[PDB]
């Protein structure tokens, strides 16, 4: 651990034996020529390519606490809250809407709204990510405040979710804990497409061309989980906020908020990702010199359904929180459906 | 000013030659390519036309 | 020995003293009384 | 606090009578202004003696 | 005096404005290519419910710049110096009410940095309406500001000349002295 | 520049300059009390 | 008189006066602690060698000094100290021998690296 | 009545820093950062002040008012004014001079301990160990520094196992550079 910690490379001797005169191996390592920045690690590409580094960026937008005038004296007028950019997989973009929304004119296919509900309920499937950063002094409880009165709206007004069905089952293999099968999955037979449909012929057969034989759940379910959104919610100010006592407040005695204990740092960033069915993922980052990053996990919740469908629904549904952002990331989402990739890797 | 001041014993005014030199060399082709550009995006937006 | 610095330290450098400062110590302790 | 003020002034004044003297580990001495034969070779015009006697690509 | 400016300003921008606002048919939004290519409005044209609102816009823009032209041109003599006291109420007050409005447009999210022809004479309009007040408030001299300008030069001046005998040359060493 | 200007002779000049300053002083404030 | 003794004696009040004005500075604004006073006795008080805490108890316990018995008491300790300091310079330390004087100042062995985790 | 002022203000002082707490410590680096390094003043005043700054003599003094050591200061700035006196005078006798192919060699064969080139960077002062005094052998010519508790000179020697039966390709140690005898050579 202390010599991972530090820098120092090592040459390492050859095995052959006469001389032991080290190879020209070295390295230079795009990641490691990276540290003691601020913003990022540029990579050279290539490099940032076989590190499977798939998320290309779609959108950036800003929230503003009061967007900039260009009348008053050089817009100071403008408080921005908080600087979004967001992320999705670009393979499974390509594979996906690729196949239906591919082969016509660009602006044919983003100008029906069946794209529109396409890459609304077909967000969460992709694993989109959204990475937004503190700009300013920021108290915990009053971000917080607004965060609940920001998903309240979008909590009440949204129908049931559109959710495709489970062709298989997946189950682990524990003995083989780093083995995963989608490898298997596109090439069983080398014709894995009549395999593939007569194993679909079991749960369903999709909808349309991409694959995907959706299943816009009922009645019922589309409250319960709406109901356990909210109370998901409702545990903000309490898990945010437990007690009177920072000491024992959990963003306490580390630097993503001050040592005061109210105030969060700026180029602190969060991470959000949804998983298909529900799932939740949610990260932490304070910012600043890349040696020394601190990254935080902060919860895996499963099922939420509807907290997953607000957050997709409110970066990039119909009321939008800055439609530009969602305009651009619809286009830019669509470009990478003919094949190519944004933040060009090849 | 203050060295043309204390070395010719008065000031320069507009009704002195002292007072347009300085004007046009100094002011003009020193500060204003400058301060136009700062008036240009601070004190215009207030107004109507930006 | 691997991790070591081979710059030693601001502190583990002994003092030395020139001929005149061995004139001055010898001075300083031979009139001490 | 007195009695510490005294007992630590005592192992100052012995640490730096140590560094003085022989090899102490770590203190930093302190030096004084030489007021005597200083330097003694600018007292001398030796250019005549050097350049062995007994500026035109610049313009 | 800096009231006349002030006035001939409003004069010249609230015709600028109408001349600006009343010889176009409209402006256009921006398409914001592929925003909700749906519902809420986007990627369509502005909607006959605001070319009349923009042509009201003009019409009171130029009622107030007419009244500007009148009070200049009637106060110049700063025949009634003082009876104008009653329109001051309504050549000022209105006018920072007006940009208590503007004030609010980015609380109620409305966008104006946008569009050229309608919030640019809003605002100032509604500032230079404050700032008459002001000139109603302090009473420029039109010396005043000089008087300032004269009190600046004055102290850097004094601090030039300080500087001067301190780190440069001493004013013993470099005036002549007399009697030898 | 500093060199120069504390060598050890200026450095003599200014305190035999100082001594007979302060000894001229103290002085002539003796002789002015004295009157 | 003698400015090379002066100038000396200037920078130094100059710069005990900066931090004594300093110290004043950070006791108002941030008061001084209450019981922490104790961290730093205590933590003052551990270096004090062991040919003082012969005199730390004498301190304790009434028979110090007027005030001049004191101040010749702990002369001695402070010489004794000398004379074992001048003693572990040359012949070294009481479990040290010669071998190891000639180990330590070669600098032969590095700091121990997996005593340190 | 000054301290009048400081007992009213401190107070008032005390509550409004301990409110931030988080400005009011990276304003501290900005102002630190700016007056070590005095880099903004072209700019502000016209007049570039970083060339007659001295950002060490600054850094000294704040550890010396830090930790209350007027040494740490004076130390410096005394080889300042005084830099005539610290010419080299020991190891330098005569007609001291090498040539720049004597240098040279000595350079490419590691007999040279340390070069200190000066401020023109046309002229320098090597700096050579005795030849006895560059090894740890226990020649009976350095001093007796490191003995055994028989009082032996210790020596490191270590021999070659790829070029025996000859002692001057033998491996060992250095001497640390604080017990040297060093000659100190000039060259142009
Ligand atoms: C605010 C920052 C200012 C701190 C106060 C400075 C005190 C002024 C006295 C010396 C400053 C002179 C100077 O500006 O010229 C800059 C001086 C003189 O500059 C040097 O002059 C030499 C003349 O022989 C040579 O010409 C050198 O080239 C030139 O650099 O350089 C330094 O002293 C650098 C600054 C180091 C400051 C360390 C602390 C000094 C003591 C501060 C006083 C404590 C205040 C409490
Ligand atoms: C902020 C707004 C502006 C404020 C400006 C404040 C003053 C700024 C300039 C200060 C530094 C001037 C300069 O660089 O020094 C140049 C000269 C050296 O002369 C020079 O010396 C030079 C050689 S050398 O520097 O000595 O090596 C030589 O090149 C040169 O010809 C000769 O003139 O240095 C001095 O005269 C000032 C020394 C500082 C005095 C310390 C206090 C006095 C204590 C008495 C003991
Ligand atoms: C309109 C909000 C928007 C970003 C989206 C964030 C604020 C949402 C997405 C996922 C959510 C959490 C899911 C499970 C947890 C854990 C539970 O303990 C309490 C509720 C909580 C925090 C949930 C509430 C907060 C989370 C992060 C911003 C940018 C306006």
């Amino acid at each position: 651990a202390a010599l991972a910690a530090s820098v120092r490379r090592i040459a390492v001797a050859d095995p052959e034996d006469p001389a032991g005169r080290p190879l020209p191996g070295g390295g230079a390592s795009g990641l490691d020529r990276s540290r003691g920045l601020t913003g990022a690690a540029h990579m050279s590409g290539q490099e940032a390519e076989e590190l499977e580094l798939d998320w290309g960026q779609v959108g950036r937008g800003a929230l503003w606490r009061r967007r900039p005038t260009r009348w008053l004296l050089g817009g100071l007028d403008g408080v921005k809250d908080w600087e979004l950019e967001a992320y999705a997989h670009e393979p499974l973009a390509n594979q996906l809407l690729g196949a239906k929304y591919g082969g016509r004119d660009p602006r044919a296919v983003v100008a029906d709204p069946a794209y529109a509900a396409d890459v609304l309920r077909a967000g969460p499937l992709l694993g989109m990510t959204f990475v937004l950063r503190a700009a300013r002094d920021l108290p915990l409880q009053e971000v917080a405040s607004s965060w609940r009165g920001l998903l309240g709206n979008y909590l009440q007004r949204q129908a049931p979710l559109s959710l495709p069905k489970a062709v298989r089952p997946a189950h682990l293999d524990p003995t083989d804990l780093n083995g995963v099968a989608w490898p298997a999955l596109l090439s069983r037979p080398a014709a894995a497409a009549h395999a593939a449909a007569e194993a679909e012929a079991a749960g369903a057969v999709p909808d349309d061309e991409m694959g995907v034989a959706w299943r816009v759940q009922s009645g019922k379910e589309a409250a319960a989980s709406v109901a356990a959104a909210q109370q998901l919610l409702q545990s903000l100010p309490d898990a945010l906020c437990p007690g009177p006592s920072p000491a024992a407040w959990p963003l306490t005695g580390t630097k993503l908020v001050d040592e005061g204990g109210r105030n969060w740092r700026r180029g602190g960033s969060v991470w959000v990702t949804l998983q298909p069915e529900g799932g939740v993922l949610v990260q932490a980052q304070t910012g600043g010199v890349v040696g020394e990053q601190e990254s935080y996990l902060l919860t895996h919740v499963q099922g939420q359904e509807a907290l997953a469908g607000a957050v997709m629904s409110a970066f990039m549904g119909p009321q939008p929180l800055d439609p530009e952002l969602a305009a651009a990331a619809r286009s830019v989402l669509l470009v990478p459906a003919n094949g190519f990739t944004a933040a060009n890797k090849e | 000013l203050a060295l043309l001041t204390w070395m010719s014993g008065r000031l320069p005014t507009p009704a002195t030659p002292e007072f347009w030199m300085l004007a046009y060399f100094g002011f003009y082709r020193k500060v204003w390519p400058d301060a136009a550009a700062w008036l240009q995006g601070y004190v215009v937006p207030l107004m109507g036309f930006a | 020995e691997l991790m070591r610095s081979a710059v030693p330290a601001p502190g583990e450098v002994p003092n030395r003293n020139s001929r005149g400062q061995v004139a001055e110590q010898v001075r300083a302790i031979l009139d001490q009384y | 606090n007195i009695f510490s003020k005294k007992i630590i002034s005592k192992v100052k004044q012995k640490k730096q009578k140590l560094n003085y003297m022989t090899s102490y580990l770590n203190v930093q001495s302190e030096h004084n202004v030489k007021i005597f034969h200083n330097s003694w070779w600018t007292h001398l015009n030796i250019k005549n003696l050097v350049n062995n006697q007994d500026s035109e690509f610049i313009n | 005096t800096v009231a006349g400016l002030l006035l001939t300003t409003t004069i010249v921008v609230s015709l600028y404005g109408l001349f600006a606002a009343v010889f176009a048919p409209a402006p256009a939004l921006p398409v914001a290519v592929g925003a909700w290519p749906g519902t809420a409005a986007a990627a369509a044209v502005m909607d006959g419910s605001a070319a009349g609102l923009r042509r009201l816009a003009a019409g009171g823009l130029l009622l107030t710049a007419a009244a500007s032209h009148g009070l200049f041109d009637f106060a110049g003599s700063v025949p009634n110096p003082t009876i104008y006291s009653l329109l001051n109420l309504g050549f000022v007050a209105a006018a920072v009410l007006q940009s208590y409005f503007l004030y609010i447009a980015p609380a109620w999210g409305v966008n104006v940095n946008w569009d050229t022809a309608l919030w640019g004479p809003m605002y100032g309009t509604a500032f230079l309406g404050l700032v008459y007040g002001l000139v109603a408030l302090t009473k420029f001299d039109w010396s005043s500001v000089v008087d300032a300008v004269l009190r600046v030069a004055c102290w850097f001046a004094e601090l030039t000349m300080w500087f001067w005998d301190t780190f440069v040359w001493k004013f013993s060493w470099s005036e002549k002295t007399r009697r030898a | 520049f500093l060199g120069w200007l504390l060598a050890p002779g200026r450095l003599e000049f200014y305190e035999k300059a100082a001594c007979v300053a302060i000894a001229l002083r103290v002085l002539g404030i003796v002789i002015a009390i004295s009157t | 008189p003698r400015l090379a003794a002066v100038m000396p004696d200037a920078v130094y009040a100059l710069v005990q006066g900066t931090h004594k004005l300093g110290e004043y500075a950070h006791d108002l604004v941030f008061p001084p602690t209450p019981e922490d006073l104790r961290k730093l006795e205590q933590q003052v008080n551990a270096t004090i060698p062991r040919e003082f805490d012969r005199v730390r108890q004498r301190y304790a316990e009434g028979k110090i000094a007027n005030d001049e018995q004191l101040s010749s008491e702990l002369e001695d300790a402070s010489f004794n100290w000398y004379r074992r300091q001048l003693r572990t310079s040359v012949v070294g330390a009481t479990d040290e021998e010669l071998e190891d004087v000639a180990v330590r100042k070669l600098r032969l062995e590095p700091p121990a690296l997996q005593a340190s985790l | 009545a000054w301290q009048q002022s400081f007992e009213t203000y401190g107070g008032k002082l005390r509550e409004v820093l301990l409110g931030q707490q988080e400005a009011a410590k990276n304003v501290a680096k900005q102002l630190d950062e700016g007056v070590t390094y005095m880099d903004w003043t072209y700019r502000s005043t016209g007049v570039d002040l970083s060339a007659v700054w001295d950002p060490e003599l600054w850094i000294r003094f704040r550890e010396a008012v830090a930790q209350n050591e007027p040494a740490i200061f004076w130390n410096k700035l005394l080889d300042r004014v005084q830099y005539k006196e610290n010419l080299p005078q020991a190891g330098l006798v005569g007609d001291m001079r090498i040539s720049y192919a004597k240098f040279l060699e000595l350079l490419k064969d590691q007999r040279v301990k340390r070069l200190v080139v000066y401020g023109d960077m046309r002229t320098a002062v090597v700096e050579v160990p005795h030849p006895w005094s560059a090894s740890v052998l226990g020649h009976p010519a350095t001093h007796p520094f490191y003995e055994d508790s028989a009082h032996n000179r210790v020596s490191m020697l270590r021999p070659n196992p790829a070029a025996p039966e000859d002692v001057t390709q033998w491996f060992c140690a250095e001497m640390p550079e604080w017990d040297m005898e060093k000659y100190r050579f000039y060259v142009d």
